[PDB]
């Protein structure tokens, strides 16, 4: 059951520019309806050829800088931001423990200056993109971002490498989607210990289970000078570990307050999106520099953009965890409302949530049996998760969700037992 | 105009 769009009735293709018709609510390829990317901006409310004859032409708007343009990057480099030093935590590798994260529910970015203590396995700083080719494969196809166009393209890793070491770059290309978990490069990399300890998939995804294991923990980032990735929330509301092996990366971090999340969603569905810097709309946009050998950890829901000031090679990944389950679910709902294609969503997000629910149940019961109670964040998360469980299993909604429910899970019993456990803890928390 | 953003980190999805 694959959805199709446009006049051509084809399944989604992330390499082609698409716009939505307000009347239809269907999406159309720019080339299929004669709308070039450069002129799309002038359109506020687009009317497709059909809707046009039946309900009038498109609504036009009304110089503006285009996000990702060389002019945009220069202006960004000169913008004044808030100092991330006033909010980001700087534990040492050995101080970054689960207990440390629990103190504040891993609610703010964390920057670790030296890998020592991070339990991270990586090749030496002398590793080159050319070495990535040798380990990944010259003929492998990868998603590459044409920064000037803020569009995704597909090419052979080998082709990208040629462009990289090329004595000329007429285009600003950036590779940020190369997940190498199933290549030999995977043998030379181990994600930070803290990531593997918190990761839902790492700890709760069973062997086989009829669903393919989500692999989003090992990505290789190869970005040329001036590459720019616009503001976003990583898929599934995952947290991010980011290690700069060579070069430097600049992050623009915005806290996921209810106001900023609303502002973000409005911005993500605007007709102006590519003509406005989202950073100008929030009260605080923190600029964080991550240099060679340093590792940045981005919390759940944090909105961020990324500038590459110099050629850079980096490793990073995404992971879901239990410190802010409600925020992960919020990110998930935002993706749905924005009609996000699956390749930009956490794979089998709901399935892993069910396994987590079962696990959280055992923890609650386990803690109660050992005369102990769970941390408050777990209760809040367990509750928001149980609410989602109920929403996904309601008579009228079940058809769109049953498919992701593991066979080894009794939804009714899980939901009831979790509600019981949570409620108990809430009573005890009320004593004090 | 309302356009789908593609300059993001992909997961392969489906
Ligand atoms: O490296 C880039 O240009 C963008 N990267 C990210 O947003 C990330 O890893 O979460
Ligand atoms: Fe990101
Ligand atoms: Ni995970
Ligand atoms: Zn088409
Ligand atoms: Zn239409």
């Amino acid at each position: 059951s694959v959805p199709v769009y446009c006049l051509c009735r084809l399944p989604y293709d992330v390499t082609r520019f698409m716009i939505e018709c307000d009347m239809c609510q269907d999406w159309f390829h720019g080339s299929c309806v004669g709308v070039e990317e450069e002129k799309a901006a002038d359109i506020d409310l687009y009317h497709c050829p059909n809707c046009e004859v039946l309900h009038g032409p498109s609504i036009m708007k009304k110089k503006p800088v285009k996000t990702g343009s060389p002019t945009f990057v220069r202006e960004l480099r000169s913008r004044t931001f808030d100092s991330s030093d006033e909010v980001i935590l700087k534990p040492t590798g050995n101080q970054l423990t689960v207990e440390f994260l629990e103190e504040n529910s891993f609610s703010v970015p964390i920057l670790v200056l030296k890998k020592d203590g991070l339990g991270m396995t990586l090749p030496s700083p002398s590793f080159t993109v050319r070495d990535v080719e040798h380990y990944v494969g010259s003929d492998k196809e990868i998603d590459v971002i044409d920064v000037t166009r803020q569009a995704d393209c597909k090419m052979k890793l080998g082709d990208f490498v040629k462009y990289y070491y090329s004595g000329k770059r007429e285009k600003v290309l950036n590779v940020i989607s190369l997940e190498f978990s199933d290549t030999r490069l995977s043998n030379l990399v181990e994600t930070p210990k803290i990531v593997r300890k918190l990761s839902w998939v790492e700890n709760l995804w069973p062997e086989e289970c009829v669903f393919e294991r989500p692999n989003v923990q090992k990505y290789c980032l190869m970005s040329v000078r001036d590459s720019y990735t616009d503001f976003h929330i990583d898929f599934g509301g995952t947290s991010v570990w980011y290690h700069v092996l060579k070069g430097e990366k600049i992050f623009y971090l915005i806290r996921p307050t209810n106001a900023n999340l609303t502002l973000f969603e409005c911005w993500s569905s605007s007709s102006n999106q590519n003509e406005m810097f989202f950073g100008d709309q929030v009260d605080k946009c923190y600029k964080c520099s991550v240099k060679q050998g340093q590792t940045l950890f981005i919390p759940t829901g944090w909105i961020h953009a990324v500038l590459t000031p110099v050629d850079c090679l980096a490793f990073g990944g995404n992971f879901l965890h239990s410190l802010n389950i409600e925020m992960q679910l919020k990110a998930y709902e935002i993706e749905k409302r924005l009609s996000t294609a699956d390749l930009f969503r956490f794979p089998n997000f709901e399935t892993i949530c069910w396994y987590v629910g079962k696990h959280i149940l055992d923890i609650f019961r386990g803690l109660r049996e050992n005369r102990r109670h769970p941390a408050s964040y777990l209760v809040h998360g367990g509750k928001a998760l149980n609410l989602a469980f109920r929403a996904w299993t309601r008579k009228e909604a079940l058809p769109d969700h049953e498919d992701e429910i593991p066979e080894t899970v009794r939804t009714v019993q899980l939901i009831k037992d979790l509600a019981r456990e949570i409620r108990l803890v809430e009573d005890i928390f009320q004593q004090n | 105009a309302r356009t789908k953003q593609t300059a993001r980190k992909s997961t392969g999805g489906k």
